């Protein structure tokens, strides 16, 4: 029954130029023996796209977007091969525990903004 | 990844009515319900939590006991679809489904919900025959508060008395009642309209007395 936080999405501004690489990370305290960590991205006209996952099935993601663990177990990263113009906008993460109880977290949106070079 | 769509992120629907919300997941195969698990949830109330191919329903909330249920019929074709039985206002907000089956993922829709003043119930009372002085009277519920205009067939504005209260039915709902009193001939029409306010959050800016300039 311990209550814990939801999940922290920083940098809340993150600015890169295209071609290069843009990585969020994802934190959170996990007292779950299953669980699941997935990002979104929250457009305008209420479009959610879930980009990556944690663990990895293969699925058909656009490889362009990946999320991988951390040695520390706790913050995970949401990575971005050669940002386009159009990956702009707001994303999140959030977590899935199955395994103690059922519930649901969601970290707050956080702007990517991408440059020309 | 393994991703849940939805169809509509928004639903509108009428008070009183029941609605169906769907959340879809990929199903290549059959259904292996020993691990899917599909979960609904508002405001962090439970409202369908579906494990090992059996709905626990220990977890539900009080607010959801005997109106809500997941269709398990669609669930075989890749549609977790949620329906609601006698929506009220309280049910009005965000809702959150999550599925898992090889993979795991969740989604938000948007439910609005809207209870118009459009069952209206009127009386009709002489007060004074030889003055011929009539009593009308209009009632009808919903949200938010609404104001009653009076006017003549001639359009002319009339001014009657309203009183807004608590409907006792259901909480949050305003119970609107206008009385006017006026003197009138036979067959003569009178209306009363019910305006009704935004149902939207209003929006306010803060001003601040700056210091006198010189
Ligand atoms: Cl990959």
């Amino acid at each position: 029954d311990r209550p814990w936080n939801p999940p922290t999405f920083s940098p809340a501004l993150l600015v890169v130029t295209e071609g290069d690489n843009a990585t969020f990370t994802c934190s959170f305290s996990n007292t779950s023996e299953s669980f699941h960590v997935v990002w979104h991205r929250e457009s305008p006209s209420g479009q959610t796209d879930t980009l990556a996952a944690f663990p990895e099935d293969r699925p058909g993601q656009d490889a362009r977007f990946r999320v991988t663990q951390l040695p520390n177990g706790r913050d995970f990263h949401m990575s971005v091969v050669r940002a386009r113009r159009n990956d702009s906008g707001t994303y999140v993460c959030g977590v899935i525990s199955l395994a103690p109880k059922i519930q649901i977290k969601e970290s707050l949106r956080a702007e990517l903004r991408v440059t020309e070079r | 990844a393994f991703t849940v769509t939805v169809p509509k992120d928004l639903y509108v629907v009428e008070y009183g009515s029941n609605m169906t919300i769907e959340c879809k997941f990929p199903v290549e195969k059959q259904l292996d319900l020993a691990a899917l698990i599909v979960y609904w949830e508002m405001e962090d109330k439970n409202i369908i939590q579906f494990v090992h191919g059996e709905e626990d329903l220990k977890v539900q909330h009080s607010s959801y006991r005997q109106r809500a249920r997941l269709l398990k019929d669609q669930l075989s074709l890749g549609n977790a679809a949620l329906q609601i039985t006698d929506v009220k206002l309280q049910d009005a907000g965000v809702y959150r489904c999550m599925i898992s089956y090889g993979g795991a993922d969740y989604k938000r829709i948007t439910v609005k919900v809207n209870a118009p003043y459009n069952k209206i119930n009127q009386r009709i009372l002489v007060v004074d025959p030889v003055t011929s002085e009539h009593e009308l009277t209009c009632q009808a519920e919903g949200y938010p508060k609404a104001e009653v205009i009076w006017t003549s067939s001639d359009h002319q504005v009339l001014s009657g008395k309203t009183t807004t209260t608590n409907s006792k039915r259901e909480e949050k709902l305003f119970n609107v009642t206008s009385t006017l009193r006026i003197n009138t001939t036979t067959n003569e029409i009178f209306y009363c309209t019910f305006r009704r306010l935004d149902p939207e959050e209003n929006h306010t800016a803060e001003l601040v007395i700056p210091e006198l300039p010189l």
